[PDB]
RNA sequence: GCGAAACAGUACCGUGAGGGAAAGGUGAAAAGAACCCAGAGAUGGGAGUGAAAUAGAUUCUGAAACCAUAUGCCUACAACGUGUCAGAGCACAUUAAUGUGUGAUGGCGUGCGUUUUGAAGUAUGAGCCGGCGAGUUAUGAUAGCAAGCGUUAGUUAACCA
RNA sequence: UUCUCGCAGUCAGACAGUGGGGGAUAAGCUUCAUUGUCAAGAGGGGAAGAGCCCAGAUCAUUAAAUAAGGUCCCCAAAAUA
RNA sequence: UUGUGGUAGACGAGCGUUGUAUUGGAGUUGAAGUCAAAGCGUGAGCAUUGGUGGAUCCAAUACAAGUGAGAAUGCCGGCA
């Protein structure tokens, strides 16, 4: 169907406080500076002791 | 142009009353409840803060009733269904609840607010005595 | 403790030594004021006042009550009228009794 | 106005199926764009018809009452010749005659060589003729030098 | 009487609002009711028929 | 306070921005890149250089510690927008309002920038009744 | 020649928006609803100075028939006990006031017997 | 105010007749942001200048609606024009105030104007905000008021200073 | 309240007590005659209810006692036999 | 003393703003605007102070309004 009316800037705000994007995880990478999401690709571009890919 | 209306704020007092309805008319009983519960009695209550107190019954099941009175004001309880009724009738709660019974003999005889809501977890209904309610010192009354 | 004061047309049963606001009198501000007219005065009550007791009353200040802008709005139709009702109030409180 | 319309004078909406206003020509008296109906008509008069004789009390009223100010001195021809064409003088006149905050007028009927080339250059005072002023220079100025030559003149006038 | 305290001799009077405000009384209703010919534009024709 | 990073009129939708970088407000530097470097979305490569941009001015030209301070505040607010129409059915065409913002960041190292606000109105408060005052002993 | 009164009319009209206050979402920032809910509080406001009025009367009533009630008696019969004899002047809001201050309103209780 | 403060009847639509857009504001003086930094660029920041940099170019002033951010307050049992009066709770002192910020909750609560036989209306129309928008005026007359001037009044037309 | 003068506006009324007709002495139907309410005017009772009852209200003021109407209780509020 | 219920309808009392003319000054030693505020009037209102602000402004006195803005699915400087 068509609208009715305007919903207000409060409803809004909690309709969209549901429509956010889903969490991630956090993990040490071994081959790495700095931690990664678990069974992802770090900063350094490794899953851990074994590299998975290029970077450029 | 001001009288200083006293009604003690952020104060919600709270005194164990118990009672035996025995001699009590069950619609005797009804109104003097709401009267202890809004406050008729009350000369020191505060309608902003909780009205209720500590309240406690006995033989909340075996109230007497003058006259033929036992079956002759049935209860019907309907909801947003359609036929979705099963209307209880004077016999069934002797037998069957009488927490709901009192409850809404009183809340159809009191104001419907959100004030009751609370009021309710405040009121301890018991078929008996040998309760450990007792224990929390309640004054032993008729007529509330 | 206690007193009954008719102050204009309403009255009030007011404690000792307490300042309340009422419809002004244009009482004098800092000079006193007797009421031989008085009920429930020192834990006594008389038949139909107490005798030789006295309200004793005494302003502070007379000042205007805030703009009470009275506003009369018709429901569909152009009656929209406002007016400024400015109340001065007898800031008043009694000090001294007898009984 | 809205009788100038631009282009043919049809509507830019209807009434029927159409959510718009019911305007029905390109300009209205509600459209800030032009087409006022009731504006500033040029037709107004701006002229109140008053009574000769009524025109002349009221002149001889105004001449009384500010004959009464105190910069109003007497004046004449010999002092309108006896000054000169020179701002100079008239300046260290006035200047010591105390008609530069007043609006000090003239009352004349010479026009002078030395009134008319100068009187531009004050900032304070200035000249007109019997039959060339009215009330506004006469009472607004609030002390105007009368004359002694304007005054079986002005008399007539009743 | 400078234009500085100058004062009118009742020429001047009376001011209402037929165009000026809801609450002024007898505002927006044209003075002349708010129905038939009387209240609408080109309005009055002619009274003698 | 300083260092506040903005950029004028960048084409992103408002909830998928107002997401990303709120998953960064009140987070330091590295431990929100980090965090951040995860998103499967085409924004974050765009919002980073201008925190890159703010935090080698503090290196190089302010000299702070850099990790004390945090992302205070992101806002994408209601600035220029975009508008494209396509061709579509019945002769009419569908227009789209390809939404741009302003956006900017302002990094703090304190929950102040937003308590320094209360403090600045108050502050204007009592500046005024002083005023007010002052004209009134001067009755 | 134009009048034009803008700083006037754009100080009454944000004034007009910022009025509305203490309210939730899209309600205190346009004209329209501001106003209709202003006149909503006006009448509100209206109402209640004699519907607080009333309430306030029957609750005078009801502590003071309440405080009677556990002296053991009721208005119909204090108004009785008054008027026959030994009439006071202990009004409905002072009669309430009374119960408050220690046994103060038992002392015109017993004072109002005949 | 001319549609046009103008690179305006231009761009542009329409085959053609025919139409048809509006505009702004640097600083005394470009000193239009030295120096440096982040990305490949944008832009931003320090950075000084400049009286002052929301004057740093959104460059005299720099709003509102709308969009989001949040100091203190409330917050996961509650039937809605979310308000008014009373007022807690929590935190505090001012256009110096029968004090302030919210308002736990009670008392009281069918939007605005037209049709109106009655409209809260579940008739109506307004998304919103900031400006504008509708008994005005000339002539002549009725009334009302004020005024003039003489009891053959008042008064001037064209033309004239 | 007589009269002069300026301006009207209205002839969509609705309901109720009283005479009622028409219709089916049914109609939130018509209709006049008198009065009352809304209209053209609040409020109190009637749970809310335009018209029924009281009632005609500058406003405010936490004063009171009565009308209609309520006092077993929501819902101010009583008993006597 | 009437009052004060009011639609229609008439009548009473007046007010902000632009400019005309009178009349005063303030003026970077700080004006408008703009915002904010625990002020004052039967009412249109009088404003005050403080913040940006960096050149004009504010009181009438009467005048004349392109003078007052919520409605007409109005129109326009911007956005839900």
């Amino acid at each position: 169907a068509v609208q009715q009316r305007r919903s207000s800037k409060h409803r809004r705000d909690k309709r969209r406080s549901h429509d956010a994007l889903t969490a991630q995880a956090l993990s040490v990478c071994q081959k790495c500076g700095k931690k990664k999401l678990f069974h992802r690709v770090c900063s350094c571009g490794m899953y851990g002791d074994l590299r998975v890919k290029k970077a450029y | 142009k001001t009288s200083m209306l006293t009604k003690e704020q952020a104060n919600k007092r709270r005194q164990w009353y118990i009672v035996d309805a025995a001699g009590l008319v069950l619609g005797k009983l009804a109104v003097k409840a709401a009267d202890l519960i809004r406050g008729k009695n009350k000369v020191d209550f505060t309608p902003n803060q909780d009205c209720g107190d500590y309240l406690i019954i006995i033989n909340s099941d075996q109230v007497v009733l003058t006259g033929n009175k036992k079956e002759n004001e049935f209860w019907y309880h309907h909801s947003q269904y359609i036929g979705g009724i099963k209307k209880v009738s004077g016999r069934d709660m002797l037998k069957k609840q009488s927490d709901k019974l009192v409850y809404n003999a009183v809340k159809g005889m009191l104001p419907d607010n959100r004030l009751s809501r609370r009021w309710i977890t405040k009121v301890h209904v018991f078929k008996g005595d040998k309760h450990n309610m007792e224990a929390q010192k309640p004054t032993t009354l008729n007529w509330s | 403790m206690h007193a009954i004061v008719v102050c204009g047309s309403k009255q009030y049963l007011v404690h000792e030594n307490d300042t309340f606001f009422v419809e002004k009198l244009e009482a004098p501000v800092g000079k006193e004021i007797q009421l031989d007219k008085v009920l429930m005065l020192d834990e006594k009550i008389g038949a139909p006042y107490l005798e030789k007791a006295r309200v004793v009353c005494v302003v502070e200040k007379h000042g205007l009550q805030r703009k009470v802008n009275v506003i009369k709005h018709i429901s569909q139709k152009h009656h929209l009228k406002k007016y400024g009702h400015r109340q001065p109030y007898t800031k008043l409180k009694v000090v001294r009794f007898v009984h | 106005t809205k009788g100038e319309v631009r282009g043919g004078g049809k509507k830019p909406y209807k009434q029927k199926h159409t959510g718009k206003a019911r305007q029905g020509s390109t300009r209205n008296p509600h459209f800030v764009g032009g087409g006022i109906v009731f504006g500033p008509k040029p037709n107004r008069n701006y002229s109140l018809k008053l009574n000769k004789k009524a025109h002349t009390a009221a002149l001889h009223t105004v001449w009384s009452e500010k004959l009464a100010s105190d910069n109003t001195h007497l004046v004449d021809q010999n002092l309108f010749n006896k000054t000169e064409g020179k701002t100079k003088v008239m300046m260290q006149f006035l200047k010591s005659a105390k008609l530069l905050d007043k609006n000090v007028l003239f009352v004349v009927n010479t026009l002078n060589t030395n009134l008319e080339q100068s009187t531009s250059n004050i900032k304070n005072v200035q000249v007109k003729h019997l039959d060339k002023v009215s009330v506004r220079d006469l009472m607004l100025a609030n002390a105007l030098l009368v004359e002694k030559e304007v005054l079986k003149a002005l008399e007539g006038k009743f | 009487l400078n234009q500085l305290k100058s004062v009118p001799k009742a020429r001047n009077h009376k001011t209402k609002t037929l165009g000026r405000g809801h609450g002024s009384g007898l505002g927006k209703t044209s003075g002349r009711g708010q129905k038939g010919q009387k209240a609408r534009k080109s309005g009055l024709t002619r009274p003698g028929f | 306070m300083i260092a506040f990073a903005k950029q004028f009129r960048v084409r992103i939708s408002p909830q998928k921005a107002r997401l990303v970088c709120q998953l960064i407000v009140g987070k330091k530097t590295a431990d929100a890149q980090n965090i951040l470097s995860n998103t499967p979305k085409k924004a974050a490569t765009l919002i980073a250089k201008l925190l890159n941009s703010a935090i080698a001015n503090a290196t190089n030209n302010h000299g702070m510690n850099g990790d004390a301070l945090y992302v205070f505040e992101c806002v994408a607010n209601q600035g220029p927008s975009m508008k494209r129409t396509i061709p579509r059915a019945k002769g009419s065409s569908n227009m789209i309002t390809k939404r741009s913002s302003n956006l900017v960041v302002k990094l703090s190292d304190n929950p102040n920038e937003r308590q320094e606000l209360i403090k600045q109105q108050k502050a204007l408060v009592k500046k005024r009744v002083e005023g007010q005052q002052k004209a009134k002993m001067a009755r | 020649m134009r009048i034009k009164g803008g700083k006037q009319t754009r100080v009454r009209r944000k004034k007009w928006l910022k009025q509305a206050s203490g309210s939730f979402g899209t309600r205190h920032a346009s004209y329209k609803v501001a106003k209709q809910t202003v006149i909503q509080a006006a009448k509100y406001a209206y109402r209640d100075r004699r519907n607080k009025k009333r309430d306030f009367r029957s609750l005078w009533i009801l502590r003071l028939n309440a405080a009677l009630r556990e002296q053991g008696m009721t208005y119909s019969v204090f108004i009785n006990l008054l008027k026959k004899h030994n009439i006071e002047i202990n009004r409905k809001v002072l009669s309430e006031l009374a119960i408050k201050e220690p046994s103060k309103f038992n002392l015109i209780v017993q004072k109002v017997k005949s």
